[PDB]
RNA sequence: GGAGGAAUACCGAUGGCGAAGGCAGCCUUCUGGCAUAAUACUGACACUGAGGCUCGAAAGCGUGGGUAGCAAACAGGAUUAGAUACCCUGGUAGUCCACGCCGUAAACGAUGUCUACUAGUCGUUGGGUCCGGACUUAGUGACGCAGCUAACGCAAUAAGUAGACCGCCUGGGGAGUACGGCCGCAAGGUUAAAACUCAAAUGAAUUGACGGGGGCCCGCACAAGCGGUGGAGCAUGUUGUUUAA
């Protein structure tokens, strides 16, 4: 998650930038996940219904 | 009222001066309908005011001291997550005048001079020169913003 | 020092923004107690952003024209830090994370019930 | 800059393997199954299974090591009327390793194993054969006929139509409890009653009601303002008391 500003170039707009490299890197969602423990039977069985909910998409 | 807007009922504008504030300003100071009362009461006060600072135009006058008066931001409250919290939002154009108003009768009510008029005279001439109650009152409202401004 | 490296240890709970050299040493550091801000209004991106104004103005003293920020967790105010530097003028050639993403190495504290 | 333990993000997918229990970084050694390919072979060697034995999550036990994170117990901080809890700051056993016990889970598909038969559809994993598609195989899911079911629903991975064998059930409690065997170091597991007690205990589904469940919406319901009750005196009604009432 490295970005890259050019010069003479807004500080905002580097910003955004940045914050769309960090979530096309799915950053959050491991800090998020890492905060707290759960359980693994917990964790198998939401990985079920996520399926079930992608099938009905 | 969770209901459509309406259009606001047109206020009658004070025959003296002709100016709507005026009478918008009176219609505070009336009460239990002693409209004859309030129009007095407020021409006395003008007039010692404009007498005081040899001005010829009190209205003028009065729009200058409503307009510093009047606050540009209150703190509205909010609710977010079962939590309660300051937020400060821009004041409505028509609440800036309604609020100045208010205060400046609040104080005007608490003045020391034993007539009503004299008491709304000295609390003209002081909101002007920015001093007393009613800009103590702003200054607080304008205070409590600034205090945390860490919302909206 | 004419080149410098902020880190912002951002967290939901505080922020924390401090700046350094390049070799790796910090010059000085801000944070969000000294300001006085407690709480809920700690926790807020204008209370990151007041304190990273401070920090920039102390770098300043230093005297690094050219600072490079590193932000590392999940704060609510790692944006408003990098505002901050912006409104302060210092410019920033690049914007990179530094989060620590373990892999499982540590078990993580038991779920809190509500 | 070191030292030490555990786990193996992404890949990752109602994906894959295993008889179940379960099994995730990477290379090596040994190792048991399954899938398919055309040949060559034995020629009923088959299925099921009382006892019996093998394995069998997590926790727990014994000896010896290791001990980062987490964390029963324990300490202190909070809300609370109290909080031997939920939140919190710490935190020992345990979880990690070697060798043995324990043999219990909502050990679930709440669905014993093995066969033959019974419309179709779109998925997806491992092979095969054909000209990116069509075809066929053993698993892997989502819908949907006949058929079955109290209804939910099941529906070629049957709870449908038949067959072989095994295990289990006979109202709810008392109770998977007591006694006696058997096992275990222990905790306790396994087999498994009776006295007594009540007319119920239950399953599916329907109509309502309710939720500190959701979606939308309305009323001076709140908001924003105006001025009142609650404080004084008096009029009025009512309890209360006193009265013959």
């Amino acid at each position: 998650p490295a970005v890259k500003v050019k010069e003479n170039e807004p500080v905002d707009i580097a910003i955004r930038r940045f914050k769309r490299a960090c979530e096309k890197a799915g950053v959050l969602s491991d800090v998020r996940k890492r905060e707290f423990y759960e359980k693994p039977t917990q964790v198998r069985k939401r990985k079920k219904a996520a399926a079930v909910k992608r099938y009905k998409k | 009222p969770r209901r459509r807007v309406v259009a606001t009922r047109e206020i009658l504008p004070d025959p003296k001066f002709g100016s709507q504030t005026i009478a918008k300003f009176i219609n505070h100071v009336m009460s239990h309908g002693k409209k004859s009362t309030a129009e007095r009461i407020v021409y006395g006060a003008l007039e010692t005011v404009a007498q005081k600072r040899n001005i010829e135009d009190p209205v003028a006058f009065f729009e200058d001291v409503l307009e510093n008066v009047r606050p540009m931001v209150e703190v509205k409250a909010r609710r977010v997550g079962g939590a309660t919290y300051q937020v400060p939002m821009e004041v409505r154009p028509s609440r800036r005048t309604a609020l100045a108003m208010r205060w400046l009768a609040e104080a005007a009510a608490k003045r020391s001079e034993k007539s009503m008029a004299l008491r709304l005279a000295g609390e003209l001439s002081d909101a002007s020169e920015g001093k007393g109650n009613a800009m103590k009152k702003r200054d607080e409202v304008h205070r409590m913003a600034d205090a945390n401004k860490a919302f909206s | 020092v004419s080149e410098g490296i902020a880190h912002i240890h951002a967290s939901f709970n505080n922020t924390i923004v401090t700046i350094t050299d390049r070799q790796g040493n910090a010059l000085a550091w801000a944070t969000s107690g000294g300001q006085g801000f407690r709480g809920s209004r700690k926790s807020t991106p204008f209370a990151a952003q007041v304190a990273a104004e401070v920090a920039g103005k102390a770098a300043q003293e230093y005297g690094v024209k050219n600072i490079d920020v590193l932000v590392k967790g999940p704060g609510p105010g790692r944006e408003s830090a990098v505002r901050a530097l912006g409104a302060l003028g210092y410019k920033v050639n690049s914007i990179s994370d530094v989060t620590p993403i373990p892999h499982n190495g540590c078990r993580a504290p038991k779920k809190r019930r509500v």
